[PDB]
């Protein structure tokens, strides 16, 4: 535009919460849906919703990672990331049912001298592989739900061995995406890549997406956030370069059914 | 109205550029696959186009009936140490390869199921001796349902499961079931649990394996020979194909990469190696 | 109730058509009638906010 | 498959100039690349694929 | 009676 | 507008002549045959012709299926050095002769595909002993799909191969294939080569077959007896009728007249002389 | 969808017909109609260049 | 006869030399170094069918007597719209004598036969760098 | 443009290739006049023309030389570049006459931390000076036409005193733009600098330039491209730098007359 | 319906 305006610089404004960005490389909107709240055509539960709107649809940032030159990557689940998360959280726990849709913001930014490239993707129903060759479908809810801190991927498969006391978690092999097919694939499911020369940020923009209208937060994850290094991190002649990585990700058009007392888990 | 066996567009003639056009140009990491066609970046004669992507559709794609299942069934003498052998399957895709691997394409179908049933038998002791022509009834037991315990049990009344009665050496057994799922679509993958393990209770109680929802899915079919035994043993086996009719699909996956270990996404130590080597500048 | 479509002619010897009639009640007993549709492939090609011209500048 | 008859020729990638940097900026680099069909692409005569097997 | 397509 | 079946044309009347119109008179050299009838050399009177041509249309006389190949499939115990024998064939008119010779009538043609199977079976050995009905899967395996290793492996599990389950004794199994070629003809003779010798190339990888042009030209049949094994032995074959309907054909060309000599046009010595004695003014 | 056509009669006992429906979508599986063209032998019979009138010298 | 379809890029492609038809089939008995060459016997038309039908070919006779020339003209005929000119020729050339030379009563004569041919509407594609056949 | 649109950024297309730039400075068409086919109300020869098209207007990409602190310059004559150039050259040596215009692309990028700059000159009947005071226009034409590699040029004229066997070559003085007159002078020329602070390509379209309609493409050529360093090379602060110049070369609307065998040169 | 040849 002649007045200046920019596919690399953007801001979002969701409730009290604002973000800028100066480098962008635009921003997706995930199979072309923007979220939505529930139709009365599409509705199943019957009792009035809850709606929270501003005290939930909200950018909450996440625990600040670490990316090194032996960074294999990592993963987060939605809802589980953000059920700690001031009101959101709390509508989530104390309701059976709950939908959503969110704002997705992974921030990275380094300098011209700086490279590396990050891919983002957001992945529906993200099922993980298990360390396990005794017992399939094995990882424990504990495991399976790291909350804001996400999980890892890693460069090996490693079985887990102990038989008595197994360890029940994920083994998620980054050139397999974590779940036994091929990552250079990863390209089909909405994505951004922060390729530091071109971009410090990823945008995505996700509906709700489940075989359900609306379904249990606290049982199921809708999406997965797997972020992992297409081309490694690299400065100047530096042997032992970080750049920090932040996940800042709002809740959009959320609502809950189903209200009871409060469910407290078994996150340990 | 663009149907699937439609031609694809024709390709327009196109010359020598010289501008500030520059289609060739990108940036991958918006997410966006660049739009292009040949005469973006060369020069074109016009083509009329024929072809069309009428196989590739996403029925014309499964539009073929798959080995879901094997399973075995004999008219033997019940003995007190041994009884005659029914068979009972947990109705799944996921015990073969195949069909697996293509739904898994996507995330989420809706498809009426045909069902075909291939049946066939053989002796297995070497006397002389015969056998009539047998009769089998495969019935679907639903969850829920009473599932038969003896090849002769009560069960096998059907009076509200459905049961096919076929007759061997007739042309294969087949039905058509509508889109039966509890939900508004099937979930290939459900990243989740059926239970959430709360605090006040013991670990024991509030597991759940992981992926897994309803436990009894979609219920088992159970096969017998409704003959009784002759002298003579006969085993069967009953092949069972599985087509999705009418299918729509969701949320396309990268393909498994990697042999199936389970009906989960695990994968075994020693099997992660699909590609082959090929040195960067050999063609 | 006879339902009468054209074939998509391919080797050749006017509209060659032929007939389909539904003996059954249930839709799910019905065979394919392969007339599908197809739709552009942008929700997964071109997921951008801003619709993209392919000839500017991808980032301005 | 692989066929001579309907063999489609040659990809490659070549330095026209050479990559340039200035000091205290790294060397080496990479470079990705990805495929994909144009709008006049299409298959024909399905088939089961050597990409899945099940020994046993 | 007939449809047509 | 001139159909296959409309009668030939009458025969006119004729007197004497004496004129310069010399129809008996030609010159062969100009590559064109004389265009003459009856009434340009005699007398002739008028006769309304009835007869037609509709036997011999393109289509009439190709309407009949011709066997292409003989499958062998048995089912037997596998056994450590020996395992139960399913077939696999070629998909080809060139095993056997008779339509191959009347397709080579021309040079290119289109036609959809006919496939009908008669299936027989025998007891090989001696003893008394019996077999259940045998039930046949043929498996049409396109170039590039996993060709089966064993009678009983994953690939018969056929999730996009087209299969027929065959039922023995029941009417011989048929199928339709549209054109089906990479070409927009088939082509019954290829003069050239798959592959073009290069100077900077050993001549061994620069070589290949005369005449020959996709190795893999239409894929395989893949045919088993899907039963499991009897203690007696049943030898069953499978026998491949094929005819082209809806057929057009290009570029005549003179029949075979030495006996086929491989899939080319090669011949074998002491097999050339098709003419017999007869002397030239021996009636 | 029926297609009524005309047989041609042989040996006799108004114009016989027959009638055809296409049972599949694909014209592939039909059968074959044999209501064929037919064509002048001219493109094998007489490919020359300039038209040979047979009263005339082929030569001139 | 010891293997079919075996003549090589080399000897199915003489050039502008061309080739000639025999009027004896003699198989190649030398299986360590095949010659890999055709072996056109004449009255089977090189090919195994007869050579009094080759007039359903387009034709034309040179009779001394009458004409000193044939003139064919050839529209591109093959299977496909278009091909590799390299791997696969569409047309070939078959000159037989259907009557033997004869001259007075001399017991050797000889005339010369020249074929001058002209490409017509031909058209290209696929350019890259030049093809450099293995040509013996 | 609002669009984005740049003077900098430019994409040209001719045959099966196409070029592409992110820092242009503009592009030249010389003399204001795009090449075009002669005209009937020109023409002199009267056989019919052939005219190559795609097949030999296309761009070829010629041996990349190096830029150093002491390159004194580099020059190459159309159409003799391009004499061994696909079916261009073919078109050339089968034909008597022959005309052509050109795309000339010349490539050098650096950093934003070198500098230089590289007067690009297009020069119609570009004779240069010989290296003879004994004979003056001896030249021989094996090294008045290097074709792709080109010649050089010298800060210091040097007489071969050879006499028994001269070396017959040119010797063309820089600043003198190996003829006799100021390099200074040489913008009358149409020019790009090639300034690697601003750009890194020049991109001049020639139109056929003769006193005649067509000529001699073997015996004359039109034009010639003359590359000199008008600010020398340099970088942080090293002694020894060294940059690539690539040229890449298209014929435009080509035609060529009086077909015959082919014209093999004594070239060595 | 019906198509008469
Ligand atoms: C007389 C025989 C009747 C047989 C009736 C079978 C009815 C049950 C059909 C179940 C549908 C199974 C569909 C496939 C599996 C699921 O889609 C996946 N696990 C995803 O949810
Ligand atoms: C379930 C059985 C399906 C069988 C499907 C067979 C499909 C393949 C058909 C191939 C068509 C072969 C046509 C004949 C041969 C070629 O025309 C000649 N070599 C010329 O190219
Ligand atoms: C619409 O269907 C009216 C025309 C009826 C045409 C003939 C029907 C042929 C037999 C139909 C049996 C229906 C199966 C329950
Ligand atoms: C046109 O076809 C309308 C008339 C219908 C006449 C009766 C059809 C008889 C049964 C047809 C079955 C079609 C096979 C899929």
């Amino acid at each position: 535009e002649a007045c200046g305006y920019s596919d690399r610089v953007l801001q979002l404004t969701l409730g009290n919460s604002t973000i800028t960005t100066q480098e962008a490389a635009n921003s997706v909107v995930a199979y072309g849906r923007w979220p939505e709240y529930l139709r009365d055509s599409e509705a199943n539960p019957v009792d009035q919703p809850t709606e929270p709107d501003v005290a939930a649809c909200r950018f909450y940032t996440l625990d600040t990672v670490s990316w090194t030159k032996e960074s294999r990557g990592w993963w987060w689940k939605l809802p589980d990331a953000l059920r700690d998360m001031g009101l959101f959280g709390q509508n989530m726990y104390y309701h059976y049912l709950g939908r959503s849709g969110y704002t997705v913001h992974v921030q990275c930014n380094a300098s011209k001298f700086h490279q590396g490239a990050l891919g983002v993707f957001a992945v529906p129903e993200m099922c993980l592989a298990g360390d396990s060759n005794t017992t399939t479908m094995y990882t424990s809810y504990q495991n399976a739900n790291p909350g804001e801190k996400g999980g890892t991927f890693t460069g090996t498969f490693t079985p887990d061995n102990n038989q008595t006391s197994p360890a029940r978690r994920f083994c998620p092999v980054d050139y397999l995406l974590g779940n036994g097919t091929l990552l250079g694939n990863a390209f089909v499911f909405p994505h951004q890549i922060i390729n530091l020369r071109t971009n410090n940020c990823a945008t995505l923009v996700l509906p709700y997406v489940n075989s359900l209208s609306i379904d249990s937060m606290v049982k199921h994850n809708n999406w997965g956030i797997a972020i992992l290094p297409l081309a490694p991190l690299n400065f100047a002649s530096e042997s032992s370069p970080e750049i920090p990585i932040t996940l800042t990700i709002a809740p959009m058009c959320c609502e809950f059914n189903g209200l009871r007392n409060i469910t407290l888990p078994r996150l340990q | 109205a663009a149907t699937s066996r439609d031609a694809l567009p024709n390709t327009e003639a196109s010359g020598p550029t010289h501008s500030k056009e520059i289609p060739a140009l990108t940036a991958v990491e918006t997410g966006a696959t660049n739009p292009l066609v040949p005469s973006d970046t060369v020069q074109t004669r016009h083509v009329v186009q024929h072809r069309s992507r009428s196989e590739s559709s996403i029925e014309s794609f499964f539009a073929r009936g798959a080995c879901v299942t094997i399973m075995t069934v004999d008219n033997s003498a019940s003995t007190t140490n041994k009884d005659k052998l029914f068979a009972v399957w947990k109705i799944t895709y996921k015990d073969t390869v195949q069909l697996r691997r293509k739904l898994e394409f996507f995330t989420y179908s809706r498809f009426d199921m045909e069902l075909t049933f291939v049946v066939t038998a053989n002796f297995t002791e070497t006397n002389n001796g015969h056998a009539l022509n047998q009769v089998y009834q495969i019935m679907y037991v639903p969850p829920g349902a009473p599932v038969p315990e003896k090849w002769d049990d009560y069960t096998w009344q059907t009076s509200s499961n459905p049961s096919i009665f076929y007759t061997y050496g007739t042309a294969p057994a087949r039905i058509s079931v509508p889109y039966v799922g509890i939900s508004n679509a099937y979930s290939h993958f459900y990243d989740g649990f059926s239970k959430v393990p709360l605090k006040d209770q013991s670990a024991a109680l509030g597991d759940s394996l992981y992926g897994a929802a309803s436990l009894n899915d979609f219920g088992i079919l159970a096969v017998r020979v409704v003959n009784d035994h002759n002298p003579t043993k006969v085993t069967s086996k009953i092949r069972v194909y599985l087509k999705p009719k009418h299918i729509r699909v969701w949320c396309p996956r990268p393909p498994r990469a990697v042999a199936y270990y389970g009906p989960g996404v695990d994968y075994k130590d020693g099997t992660l190696t699909p590609l082959s080597t090929k040195d960067l500048t050999t063609y | 109730g006879a339902q009468v479509s054209s074939q998509k002619v391919g080797a050749h010897e006017s509209t060659i058509n032929y007939t389909t009639i539904n003996y059954y009640r249930d839709s799910a007993s019905n065979a394919a009638s392969k007339q599908d549709f197809s739709q552009d492939p942008s929700k997964f090609t071109e997921p951008i906010k801003d619709v993209l011209i392919k000839t500017a500048p991808m980032l301005n | 498959i692989d066929d001579s008859f309907t063999e489609g020729g040659y990809i490659s990638v070549f330095y026209q100039t050479r990559i340039v940097v200035p000091l205290s900026t790294p060397r080496e680099m990479d470079i990705l690349g990805f495929v994909s069909a144009c709008n006049d692409f299409s298959v024909r005569l399905l088939r089961d694929t050597t990409h899945i097997e099940q020994k046993a | 009676g007939s449809s047509s397509t």
